[PDB]
């Protein structure tokens, strides 16, 4: 229920994801936290990842879009 | 095809339950 609030987390898990510090998550960027976090991901699950978040059709998950992939159902 | 719309849903949110239950220590 709670994930509007988890804005306090979800940002921090921002930070965490984007490595490159630039403000924006893609594919090659996810798939690499998966790894480390203990999941293994394809090319093509990754991607199919991406579009459910980009909202702006561009290939990247931005802090908008982060909050709606968590806040959705 | 089944888009998995609700198991990748799973994926991400498992992955970050983790993350949460590591860093948050509490003690
Ligand atoms: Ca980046
Ligand atoms: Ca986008």
């Amino acid at each position: 229920m709670k994930e509007q609030d988890s804005e306090e987390e979800l940002i921090e898990a921002f930070k965490v994801f984007d490595r490159d510090g630039n403000g924006l998550i893609s594919a090659a960027e996810l798939r690499h936290v998966m790894t480390n976090l203990g999941e293994k991901l394809t090319d093509d699950e990754v991607d199919e990842m991406i579009r459910e978040a980009d909202i702006d059709g561009d290939g990247h998950i931005n802090y908008e879009e982060f909050v709606r992939m968590m806040v959705s159902k | 095809k089944r888009k998995q719309e609700e198991v990748s849903a799973i994926v991400i949110q498992r992955a970050y339950r983790r993350y949460l239950l590591k860093q948050k220590v509490k003690k």
